[PDB]
């Protein structure tokens, strides 16, 4: 249940001593290393052609956040504040009131994406699949406050990415 | 269902708009106020009231485990429809 | 002294005659679960969540209403006490609606909390739940009666402390509904305290409705100034804004109630 | 995979290893990106009877630490456990 | 009220350690102004040392001033050896901070702080 | 040329992690552990999971324990690739870095397929794992492991018999066994000095008493034997991964105590008890009984410990994080005496140092 | 048989382990005689030292002495005998068989608070 | 001897590194927290808390968030007794004020009182 | 597609020269891919 | 209680209890409590004058051989008058066991440094100084190790706020990173998560 790395006493007969002296004087392991580097010279490189090729992702991927809707246009978030209760960065800020038809909806739904640790606890805490974390990772900004998302940005991300978000949830909801 | 203040600024579905004398309109100067134009209170109002023949109906938002928790809606009031607390779809007992 | 000796989990405790099993367990620092019991209301005994085992007694007793006999050993943590608790919590949650996210009582719910502490962790209820018609009792108390567990703290408060006698139970069986039976508007001067003593989300505050949630509120302990009673209150605030006003317990002033103006 | 047999033989010679049997680039041998839907199993507490939670309550069987000594014969000296058994050398590959 | 000492049995040994620490800082201040190339004068840094020592001039417990001498030696060791940068040395001189309102009336004017 | 005194000044990544843990729940404080030894994410997850499960008096299901051991050895392959390749890239050999990070890229794809994040998965949780394996993941782990031996072989072709690599590591950083025990060293820092000690053997956790692996032991206490120990640990991680792929059991992946682990989203939306338990686990969290534990696992850097104190509530009271790099970098000052300034970077390579776990 | 290496780095191979262990064990007992008889450290260490000394005297072999002293290699058994001797010389100075120096405060080890 | 005699009041305000603004102008409140009247549980009313005076919380100009400048605005401590709390407040130089513990008075509960012959304490329903 | 390429190269996009008014002849962007093709291009599915 | 409950290790519990009796009767000058947890961990609670005798005994005794210092930790408990709880986690490789040694101090009483027993402790108790302010007497190089160089206060004390008292930014006027009093654009929102119902009846503290 254990093995000894580097507990080999070398053979001291003239054959092995001449082997090690030929290794010293004729640089045999150095030519071995040159041969291994030369072997990688003639391989096809592992380089993908970004942006025209994309790295492989799964339907579980945790990228940009989005607020979703039912298949009626009604937004799924019913202001229950589980996602900011579980948010380990406290990146989520929610206010709420009954809207004009008496429905429990949010007035504020902020996610500071620069506090956010992208761990998907909000999408697993959400009882109505409202907040999800979409597949978008190509959303670098040029200013810090463009990453301080309010509810309108998250609803636009939901409307923007729903055709993909719904298919990824369709692929992964039986594991959840 | 976005409407517009007399300053030209769009109004969100919350009702938020900046005032005429509020300085914080300068953040949209040369840029845009991003609102979503699909108001949920207008979109759920377009769904027709579901006529059902039972005294109690259930709703889970469609999709089984993809919707919301399954709640049971009473329909004894004939004056008012029974509305889902999660999805806002509304129901009426047909008798 | 005429104190009798009773035992809570074998620990000796001297109680007054007339003490219930729940108060005898309270004297040793143990809180028996309850839904209908409230120490300022009359004893109902109709939720059966307080069912505790007396040893050498083949039947669990309602600890809110049963007086302690001398020499009883109250087994608050025994196996059939726990089976009684899990069974009664199963029947409490059988017809209870799945409203915990859209409920204002969520996070500060007795039914949630002692379902976590004393219930099981899953369901055997494979049937369709009931749905109760909502009642309109005024602009202050929002009423969603599917969440009612029929603990009748309503009726006891409005009958005894508010002195109104206009809430009750109509119907019978699982169709038993708490309400006014007519389109009546329950407007007492103390009418918002049924929000406090509703253990579940069947009676919530209509101005506070949907706005906040209890874990994110900061509880500041202050005084009422709406009248000269000096009612001790908790002003709960969230992010620099006042959210609601809850009472503090003060036995000499406002015992644990406040008026609707204060609230 | 698209390497010609001359470059493939040169590459195998300079590495000293057969490199086509173990390629580090992935091809059609990997799993399909579209999978059938699973049917996941449930745990042993998904039962309708003999399933009282107090008979499987893990958090409530934790007890406070038993105080052995407190300040409020010819008994054998003890160790915290028996001494650790000496490890056996590998039968698979000892490097001996 | 029988406590284990740190270094000083009573306040006279404690003041001896305060005095030696002050001597060490007073010797060090010209070197600190030179090699950190501070924009202060040597008299100004020595006034800051005297200010930091007069800040703790109310302490009557030997163990507390033993810890004050220990933390002052740690500050000195971080300043002699160049472990602090120029910014850490200039954090004693609150230069970018606005002058706080002192009297009742200006504190009333700006806000709610007492 | 000589080094007389080597004083590492740390805290340049001190973030006050284990004060931020005190104001968060146990599930909320779990993703702090991905960010400690950030090349060893699921191993630190497994350590914290074992600490919270040891306090909660619950155990993970068998399939969750096999998933934890599988991904712990995948994590060990990740960390020893990082160790050997940056230890070569600082000495100067820059090419096997680029060779082994394609295999490391494929293991980050395994993490992303199982969790959605390539590094900080938050996957191994108290109670088991968060989510089950997606279908076809184990086949691709097989296709990775079937070829990875050749990758270790050609790394070992580039470095092990090379005279220039050996002249940088053979007489460098010699640690005696008694000083390695005294200075709090752990893992390969002990096993390169000939100390037969490994927590997966002596104090075995989840299902490491059911897998079958050898433990490489050095002989001279130097940088070169610790290099060989890390390479042979990659070999034996491939062996454990083959055994985990063949011996994966069916079953659930969380503890079926829904007062600890959340119910499924299908039954959260159907059952009342399940919705209450989902609510109270994702807002309050599960309460842990009061007590203090020291749970330690064999991380790829050494003994990774959690001294976790609970006060009965749903947040940790104290959570001290024992990390290998702290004690190893404390021992850096002894390990570099009589050596040269070039030997110091080889000693910081043989002590596998990541300053997230050094600083917290 | 002349063990070639102990395997532990810095642990030199002892040529005569039996005589070294006999000297160390009798020297531990000589030092340990300076402790009072009611001290449990004296009784326990005399007990385990007499057991180890009987095992050392009763086995001429070194390998079987390793398997029944049950303490690893024989050179680290020698090292632990040295550590026990140094400990006993420190325990004479500390006198830790004396009564408790101070009771703790009343709720000092009470967890949770 | 190796034990000295310190006859002084225990004051560690110079050692804690807290600025003088947040020592001499803050008011600690030492109290048992009141029971949440939304609930019947009494487990949160067992320990003594120390909080401070709430300072200003203003609106963030960008996002509307609640900005603060008070460092001690989230600082709540937990004590077993009142005297430990007072000793900790006096040791750190904090000005404090103490509310005494409010226990509910013992009630005389009678289920038979709900069905009396000649008293007003009959229930009209059940 | 080219399924004889290795996994990562086997699916690719040639970006358009004008998307929503911007000349993207040289200014191609990773976020020019619409969400229905974003699953297929990132290999979240086998299905275009 | 088979599948979901952690199985109890009775053998190790009995062995660690017997070894706790052993350590308590060899060192009664310093040992105050000995307790074994339900998950089989042995804690020795000692008086702080016996840091060097108890640790040197556990390091050098033939039936201990706790040669490895795993971790060294302070815990701040403000309701105790000796608020700092210094925890020693030791590892025996000979007997394959772990022991916890615990002792106490307040802000002013020093603990004797244990670098003469374990050289691992050199940075650990220096971290305890940096984070808690517990001074360790007769330490080789005691100073800060993790906080910034001008840092005031000890951050892991529980009366120290989460965000501290000062924050940094670059200031272009003085060409220098400066320290200014801390102001959050969003305050850390404190969540009162504790349930009003008792969770663990076995841990119920007796009333007054
Ligand atoms: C040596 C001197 C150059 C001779 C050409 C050469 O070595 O071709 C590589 C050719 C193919 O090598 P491979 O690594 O197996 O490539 C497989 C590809 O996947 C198969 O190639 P492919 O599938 O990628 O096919 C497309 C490829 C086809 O590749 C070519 O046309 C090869 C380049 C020819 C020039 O064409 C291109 O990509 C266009 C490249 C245009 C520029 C090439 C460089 C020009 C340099 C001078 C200006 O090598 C051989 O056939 C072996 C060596 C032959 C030596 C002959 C004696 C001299
Ligand atoms: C560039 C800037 C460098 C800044 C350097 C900052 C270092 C700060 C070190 C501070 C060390 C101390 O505070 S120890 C002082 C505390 N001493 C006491 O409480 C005892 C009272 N001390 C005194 O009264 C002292 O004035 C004397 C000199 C000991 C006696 O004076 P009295 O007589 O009249
Ligand atoms: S992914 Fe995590 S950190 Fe980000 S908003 Fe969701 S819960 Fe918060
Ligand atoms: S958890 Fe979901 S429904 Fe609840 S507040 Fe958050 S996004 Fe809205
Ligand atoms: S009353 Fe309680 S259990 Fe019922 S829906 Fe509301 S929070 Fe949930
Ligand atoms: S509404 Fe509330 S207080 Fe009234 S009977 Fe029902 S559960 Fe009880
Ligand atoms: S509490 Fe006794 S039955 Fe309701
Ligand atoms: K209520
Ligand atoms: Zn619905």
């Amino acid at each position: 249940t254990y093995k000894y790395v580097n507990l080999r006493e070398p053979s001291m007969d003239m054959k092995s001593v001449t082997d090690r002296a030929a290794q010293t004087l004729l640089w045999t392991e150095l030519i071995r290393g040159l041969g291994m580097t030369l072997s990688y010279l003639f391989r096809e490189p592992a380089t993908i052609n970004y942006p025209f090729e994309k790295g492989p992702l799964s339907p579980r991927f945790r990228g940009e956040h989005a607020l979703r809707r039912y298949p009626s246009g009604e937004e799924r978030c019913i202001a229950c504040k589980l996602c900011e209760a579980v948010c380990p960065a406290q990146a989520i800020t929610i206010e709420a009131e009954p809207r004009a038809d008496g429905s429990r909806r949010t007035t504020r739904y902020d996610i500071d994406m620069t506090k956010c640790i992208y761990c998907g606890f909000c999408q697993e805490a959400c009882p109505v699949d409202a907040i999800v974390e979409g597949p978008n990772f190509e959303f670098s900004t040029e200013t810090h406050e463009e990453l301080l998302y309010n509810k309108e940005k998250l609803l636009n991300n939901g409307d923007k990415w729903e055709a993909e978000i719904a298919a990824n949830i369709q692929a992964d909801y039986l594991y959840r | 269902g976005v409407r517009t203040s007399p300053t030209g600024e769009k109004v969100t579905h919350t009702g938020q708009v900046y005032d005429d004398e509020d300085y914080r309109r300068v953040r949209f100067v040369g840029r845009q106020k991003e609102v979503n134009e699909n108001f949920a209170i207008d979109l759920i109002a377009e769904q027709p009231v579901s006529q059902v023949g039972s005294r109690v109906i259930s709703c889970d938002g469609g999709g089984g485990a993809l919707g919301h928790p399954r709640v049971y809606i009473n329909l004894d009031k004939e004056t008012k429809t029974g509305t889902c607390g999660y999805c806002g779809l509304q129901f009426r007992q047909q008798h | 002294s005429n104190l009798i000796e009773v035992f809570v989990d074998g620990q000796s405790v001297m109680v007054e005659p007339g003490t219930t099993v729940l108060q005898a367990c309270e004297k040793v620092g143990m809180q028996i679960p309850r839904f209908c019991y409230h120490e300022r209301l009359s004893v109902a005994g109709n939720c059966r969540m307080c069912l505790v085992e007396i040893e050498k007694a083949p039947k669990v007793v309602a600890a809110c209403a049963m007086p302690v006999m001398k020499g009883w050993n109250i087994l608050t943590n025994s196996e059939k006490t726990k089976k009684a608790r899990e069974g009664v919590m199963e029947f409490l949650l059988a017809n209870h609606p799945l409203d915990c996210p859209i409920c204002d009582q969520g996070g500060e719910c007795d039914l949630q909390d002692q379902s976590m502490m004393f219930g099981s962790d899953r369901s055997r209820f494979l049937e369709g739940k009931r749905a109760v018609e909502d009642k309109n009792i005024g602009p202050l108390v929002k009423t969603i009666m599917t969440r009612c567990i029929q603990c009748t703290r309503c009726i006891r408060f409005a009958s005894e402390i508010a002195g109104v006698d206009d809430l009750g139970t109509t119907g019978r069986g699982n169709d038993m509904q708490v309400g006014t039976y007519i389109e009546k508007m329950f407007m007492s001067e103390l009418s918002g305290n049924i929000i406090d003593i509703c253990p579940v989300g069947a009676l919530t505050s209509k101005p506070y409705a949907f706005t906040a949630r209890p874990w994110e509120t900061r509880k500041t302990e202050s005084i009422d100034v709406m009248d000269a009673v000096g009612s001790n209150i908790v002003v709960s605030t969230r992010t620099g804004e006042v959210m609601r006003i809850l009472p503090r317990m003060h036995e000499d002033i406002n015992e644990e109630w406040i008026s609707d103006k204060t609230r | 995979a698209s390497a010609t047999r001359l470059i493939q033989g040169l590459r195998n010679w300079a590495s000293g290893r057969d490199l086509q049997a173990k390629l580090q680039l992935r091809y059609q041998e990997i799993s399909k990106r579209t999978q059938p839907p699973p049917k996941l199993p449930v745990g042993p507490s998904h039962r309708l009877s003999n399933n009282y939670y107090c008979a499987r309550d893990g958090r409530r069987e934790a007890m406070p630490p038993s105080i052995v000594m407190s300040s409020q014969s010819e008994k054998k000296a003890v160790s915290p456990a028996p001494p650790i058994k000496r490890w056996e050398l590998s039968q698979d590959e000892p490097y001996l | 009220t029988s406590v284990k000492p740190i270094f000083s049995r009573d306040m006279n040994e404690a003041k001896r350690r305060v005095r030696e620490l002050y001597r060490a800082w007073y010797r060090e201040v010209p070197n600190t102004v030179h090699l950190f190339q501070l924009d202060i004068s040597v008299k100004q840094g020595r006034d800051k040392v005297r200010e930091m020592f007069k800040k703790n001039a109310h302490v009557t417990d030997p163990r507390v001033v033993d810890l004050l001498v220990i933390k002052g030696k740690m500050e000195l060791e971080e300043t002699i050896n160049v472990w602090k940068q120029r910014t850490h040395v200039m954090r004693f001189f609150h230069e970018t901070e606005a002058p706080r309102p002192k009297d009742f009336l200006s504190k009333f004017y700006v806000g709610h702080d007492p | 040329e000589m080094v007389r005194k080597c004083d590492p000044h740390i805290g340049l990544l001190h973030r006050g992690t284990e004060k931020l843990i005190e104001y968060k729940t146990y599930l909320q404080a779990l993703p702090y552990f991905d960010r400690l030894d950030y090349v060893s994410m699921m191993c630190n997850e497994q350590a914290y999971s074992l600490a919270v499960e040891k306090l909660l008096n619950i155990q993970p299901p068998p399939r969750a324990q096999w998933i934890r051991v599988l991904f712990g050895e995948i994590t060990r392959l990740l960390n020893h690739i990082m160790a050997v390749t940056t230890h070569a890239l600082d000495i100067g050999a820059m090419t096997p870095f680029f060779w082994m990070f394609e295999e490391r890229e494929k293991m980050f794809e395994f993490y992303e397929r199982v969790s959605g994040a390539r590094m900080h998965a938050a996957y191994v949780r108290p109670g088991g794992v968060h989510q089950d394996l997606p279908l076809g993941l184990m086949d691709d782990i097989y296709e990775f492991s079937k070829n990875f031996s050749l990758r270790i072989d050609e790394l070992e072709e580039m470095l092990t018999n090379n005279r220039i690599w050996r002249n940088r590591t053979v007489d460098i950083g010699v640690v005696t066994a008694e000083d390695a025990l005294n200075y709090g060293f752990s893992g390969v820092m002990l096993r390169g000095s000939g100390i037969q000690w490994d927590l997966r053997k002596t104090q075995p956790y989840d299902v490491y008493d059911q897998v079958e692996f050898d433990v490489p032991i050095g002989s001279r206490g130097d940088c070169y034997d610790r290099y060989l120990c890390r390479v042979e640990e990659m070999r034996q991680s491939i062996r454990i991964i083959s055994q985990c792929l063949n011996k994966m059991p069916p079953g659930e992946i969380k503890v079926d105590d829904a007062k600890v682990s959340p119910p499924k989203r299908a039954e959260m939306k159907t059952s009342m008890e399940s919705l209450i338990h989902h609510f109270k686990l994702y807002t309050e969290g599960y309460q842990v009984p009061p007590g203090a534990t020291y749970t330690a696992i064999e991380a790829p850097k050494g003994e990774f410990g959690v001294y976790l104190v609970s006060d009965g509530s749903s947040r940790p009271y104290r959570c001290k994080i024992k990390a290998p790099g702290f004690a190893h970098l404390a021992g850096l000052d002894k390990m570099s005496k009589g050596h040269m300034l070039a030997d110091v970077v080889a000693i910081i390579g043989t002590q596998d140092i990541v300053f997230g776990e050094v600083d917290r | 048989l002349l063990k070639k290496t102990t395997g532990l780095v810095g642990l030199a191979v002892c040529e005569t382990p039996h005589e070294r262990l006999k000297i160390l064990y009798t020297k531990i007992l000589d030092v340990l005689g300076h402790i009072p008889k009611n001290a449990a450290y004296r009784k326990y260490t005399e007990q385990i030292t007499n057991e180890k000394l009987s095992i050392v005297k009763a086995e001429p072999d070194v390998k079987k002495l390793e398997e029944q002293l049950q303490g690893g290699q024989i050179e680290e058994v020698i090292l632990q005998a040295e550590n026990e001797l140094s400990l006993a010389r420190k325990m004479i100075q500390w006198k830790p068989w004396e009564p408790l120096v101070e009771e703790p405060p009343a709720s000092q080890w009470k967890w949770p608070i | 001897t190796q034990l000295i005699t310190v006859d002084e009041k225990l004051d560690i305000t110079t050692l804690t590194g807290v600025p003088e603004e947040h020592i001499k102008t803050r008011k600690a409140r030492i109290f048992v927290p009141a029971r949440n009247n939304m609930q019947s549980g009494v487990n949160n009313t067992k320990k003594w808390k120390m909080e401070f005076d709430t300072r200003e919380r203003w609106e963030n100009p960008l996002m509307g968030w609640a900005s603060t400048a008070d460092p001690l605005s989230n600082l709540v401590l937990t004590f077993s007794t009142k005297e430990d709390a007072i000793a900790f407040a006096e040791k750190n130089g904090w000005s404090y004020d103490v509310e005494e513990r409010k226990v509910p008075k013992p009630k005389s509960k009678s289920y038979g009182a709900n069905f009396s012959w000649n008293k007003r304490t009959r229930v009209s329903t059940k | 597609e080219d399924n004889k390429q290795f996994f990562g190269r086997h699916r690719w996009v040639i970006y358009t020269t004008e998307m929503n008014g911007k000349n993207t002849f040289w200014d191609v962007d990773g976020s020019m891919v619409p969400p229905e093709w974003h699953r297929w291009l990132h290999c979240m599915t086998d299905d275009p | 209680t088979r599948p979901t409950v952690r199985p109890r290790n009775d053998v190790a519990h009995k062995q660690l209890s017997a070894f706790g009796e052993y350590v308590a009767e060899i060192l009664p000058k310093y040992v105050q409590q000995v307790q074994v947890s339900c998950f089989s961990e042995l804690e020795i609670c000692i008086h702080p004058d016996g840091v060097i005798p108890v640790l040197t005994f556990l390091r050098d005794h033939s039936n201990a051989q706790f040669k490895s210092l795993a971790d060294l930790t302070a815990v701040d408990i403000p309701t105790r008058q000796n608020r700092f709880e210094i925890v020693y986690n030791l590892l025996s490789l000979r007997f394959n066991s772990r022991i916890r040694v615990k002792t106490y101090t307040d802000e002013l009483t020093p603990v004797e440094s244990s670098v003469s027993v374990y050289k691992a402790a050199n940075w650990y108790e220096r971290e305890i100084w940096d984070m808690f302010g517990v001074f360790f007497a007769n330490h080789p190089d005691l100073r800060r190790i993790l906080t910034d160089y001008g840092f005031e206060g000890h951050p892991f004390r529980k009366d120290f706020p989460l965000s501290g008292y000062v924050e940094l930014r670059y200031d272009d006027e003085v060409k220098r990173v400066v320290a200014e009093p801390v102001e959050l654009a969003q305050e850390f929102r404190k969540f009162d998560l504790n349930s009003p119902w008792e969770a663990f009846p076995a841990y119920r503290q007796p009333p007054e």
